């Protein structure tokens, strides 16, 4: 009896002989989109419009309607595969909204741009969007104070609670539910802006999701990581926010100029990452004690490149315990060997590194993800050298070891140097996969 | 008194260090069989997952009805926010509480080189993961599901595989074959004297490595199965701090300590403790 009634309530007809044999299964989901206070939500939806959205052209009613009108459309559909949709959205809705973007009702909690433009100078070396995100940017503001445990903060606006003197646009965040929170943001926006959003996943990324407009226009990005790497990131807390520690920001840029792209942008207008290389020096230079001085001593680890293998050694026995790490290229490889090797312990840290790292019979086995600058046949450019330097080091301090010396020595051997024209590089290794998505309006998930 | 105590159980064939001679004279638990399965996939599954393969994939799971296990693994990555699409397909019906669920698509037919082709289509772009534990055994049938497996792998071209691996018996022999590359993942809680384990594949882009196999292999298979079997599964494990010291906790200790979890614990024997007994509450198991 319970299922059936459950069921005929939800779907507004009698549950045809196949709509019951399926959906019998979701019947406590459905229970709890049935017994959910409308009115109630509603009303944070509205309170949510007026506090970060209070000129979005719209009255009341509008939204009312959208929304009801939603928790309603399994009455008007019979494709089994929307209901399952619908479904699955609304029990979204119903079991989280409240405490992610409902909690949000009563808001409760230099001088070395010298130095920066030196390295940043000869380093650039080489050959050369929706109305909605301001409104996102600031309801984004409230929720890194909300959710100092679920949600992080990185990049731009990170550095700007730091130095204001630092534009920015989008906020960028690492999260433990991120699925959700942009599902619930995507309906949010939905309703108050009565017409589609879409949100997609982007393979060749590592758990990442966007939230599109109607027309193709980004709103926000995010990247979803397990609590395990939540709390093994390095954190600071600012503004009762948590922002991923500047110095391990410094190092991913690092990372960053060895791909090929970073350049290109970098010589389209050098003086953007000016104020940020800028902000994160400092923070590095006051909070731990590094000092620059042509204190090359032994950069670039050294690497060196088996274009066969499209693997780079890089001897690390002057800084860690093991002796060197062989970098490889092609992660598919990389999980082979690993995997030959019975090692079923590697340390991942997802979006955060973008790779595992093992360590065997004493070396260090881990992959890449940039692009490999070259000087001359066979030769790694000391930007990616040092880029590869950059790699191994997050690993050092996601695992709380030794990582200032090689640190200071790797920032000061970027000092006084000499442009270094770009011979070639290595193509990143293909990755593969469906650009899954969210299309609310259409009933349709596909990944 | 026959116990033991050793640095780590024996994960994968290549690692077992000795070999007895089988001996034609040769389980205790119930729905034993379905968390043989469901340790083996959870430890696959989490393997891709740690090094980021997983995310975004569609699994092909070829022979899993009547598959109740699948039901946990689905529901122990959902919780985890890893995107998944599940794709069962067996000739014959599965088991319900796997109806009814979005992310997972039930298909009663039996596979054949002409059906994988379509699937393969109608799936791309996706990433394929595969997991085939299909059957029928006899030599010529254990040939011809080989022979088959291939077919799908060469077809879907997953990322990564799982497949039911069981050498013929020597003294069944018929002719030699050739099986795709990979790690021979021991199984525990496996009948008493099964030599069947699973063999674990990421591939790279190119060949699926075929390597062949002989009726010497047929025999070390054998061998050394049977001193596993006989020989290190019968003991205890004295140094392994656990409510249970049989080596088949033992190694199941060890694949557990690779699954992730959101619950946070102090210690890895506690994680372990907190999964094993979601797994028995789920299987049911005592």
């Amino acid at each position: 009896n319970i299922t059936l009634k459950i069921i005929e309530t939800y779907l507004g007809r009698v549950p045809s002989v196949n709509e019951y044999h399926m959906l019998k299964s979701q019947a406590r989901n459905i229970q709890k989109i049935t017994v959910f206070n409308k009115d109630i939500f509603v009303s944070l939806v509205k309170k949510n419009k007026k506090r970060f959205f209070s000129d979005v052209n719209t009255s009341a009613s509008e939204i009312k309607d959208r929304i009801l009108s939603y928790f309603s459309k399994q009455t008007q559909t019979y494709n089994i595969g929307k209901l399952f949709t619908i479904i699955e959205l609304q029990s979204v809705l119903v079991t989280t909204y409240t405490d992610i973007l409902g909690v949000l009702t009563i808001k409760a909690p230099t001088s070395m741009e010298e130095l920066a433009r030196d390295m940043l100078n000869s380093m650039n070396v080489a050959v050369i969007v929706s109305s909605l995100v301001k409104n996102v940017n600031k309801l984004m503001e409230e929720y890194l104070r909300r959710h100092n445990k679920s949600c992080i903060c990185y990049g731009s606006y990170s550095l700007y609670l730091i130095n204001p003197n630092i534009r920015y646009g989008d906020i960028d965040i690492l999260q433990t539910n991120s699925r959700t929170f942009l599902i619930d943001l995507a309906f949010l926006i939905k309703f108050i802006t009565g017409n589609n959003i879409i949100l997609s996943k982007i393979p060749y990324l590592r758990n990442y999701m966007v939230i599109k407009d109607e027309n193709d226009n980004h709103i926000i990005d995010s990247f979803n990581i397990r609590q395990d790497t939540m709390n093994v990131v390095p954190k600071i807390f600012i503004d009762n926010i948590y922002i991923v520690d500047p110095t391990f920001q410094l190092l991913n840029m690092i990372k960053m100029f060895s791909q090929i792209d970073r350049l290109e942008d970098l010589s389209k207008d050098p003086e953007k990452f000016n104020a940020r290389m800028a902000t994160m020096l400092e923070y590095v230079r006051y909070t731990h004690g590094i000092v620059f001085d042509g204190k090359r001593n032994n950069m670039p680890m050294k690497c060196i490149i088996d274009e066969n293998n499209r693997i780079v050694t890089v001897t690390t026995k002057d800084y860690f315990s093991f002796k060197k790490c062989l970098v490889y290229l092609d992660e598919n490889v990389l999980s082979s060997d690993i995997l030959d090797l019975n090692a079923d312990t590697s340390c991942d840290f997802e979006s955060v590194t973008n790779s595992v790292y093992l360590i065997h019979d004493n070396i260090m086995y881990t992959y890449f993800s940039n692009t490999i600058l070259l000087s001359d046949k066979g030769k790694v450019h000391e930007i990616s050298a040092r880029g590869l330097c950059a790699h191994i080091l997050l690993y050092q301090m996601l695992t709380s070891g030794e990582y200032k010396q090689c640190l200071s020595d790797l920032l000061n051997s970027m000092m006084n140097r000499d442009k270094i024209p770009i011979y070639s590089h290595t193509e990143r290794d293909k990755k593969p996969g469906r650009h899954g998505f969210i299309n609310i309006e259409k009933d349709i998930i596909v990944f | 008194m026959d116990v033991v105590s050793l640095d780590k159980p024996f994960m994968y064939f290549e690692e077992i260090d000795n070999e007895l001679d089988y001996e034609p004279e040769s389980k205790k638990l119930p729905y034993q069989g379905q968390l043989k399965l469901l340790l083996g996939e959870l430890f696959f599954l989490s393997k891709l997952q740690r090094h980021g393969i997983l995310d975004g994939a569609t699994v092909v799971y070829i022979g899993s009805a009547p598959g109740t296990h699948i039901r946990y693994l689905r529901d122990h990555f959902y919780n985890l926010g890893v995107i998944i699409k599940w794709m069962l397909i067996d000739g014959r019906h599965h088991d319900p509480i796997l109806n009814g669920l979005r992310d997972v698509t039930l298909v009663t037919r039996f596979v054949d080189e002409e059906y994988l082709r379509s699937i393969k289509k109608q799936l791309h772009p996706s990433k394929i993961i595969l997991i085939s534990d299909v059957a029928s055994p006899s030599t010529a049938d254990l040939l011809s599901n080989y022979a088959l497996q291939n077919v799908m792998i060469s077809i879907l071209n997953p990322v990564a595989s799982s497949l039911k691996w069981r050498c013929p018996f020597p003294d069944q022999w018929i002719k030699d074959f050739y099986i795709p590359h990979g790690n021979k993942m021991l199984q525990p809680f496996a009948p008493s004297y099964s030599a069947e384990m699973r063999l674990l594949s990421i591939y790279t882009g190119e060949n699926m490595r075929l390597t062949r196999v002989t009726k010497s292999d047929a025999v070390n298979y054998e061998k050394k199965m049977y001193y596993l079997n006989k020989i290190v599964r019968n003991k205890v494990v004295v140094n392994f701090d656990y409510p249970n010291q049989e080596y088949d906790y033992f190694h199941m200790y060890f694949m557990l300590r690779t699954v992730y979890c959101n619950k946070t614990f102090p210690t890895t024997k506690a994680k372990v403790l907190f999964l094993q007994q979601s797994i028995f509450r789920f299987l049911n198991i005592p």
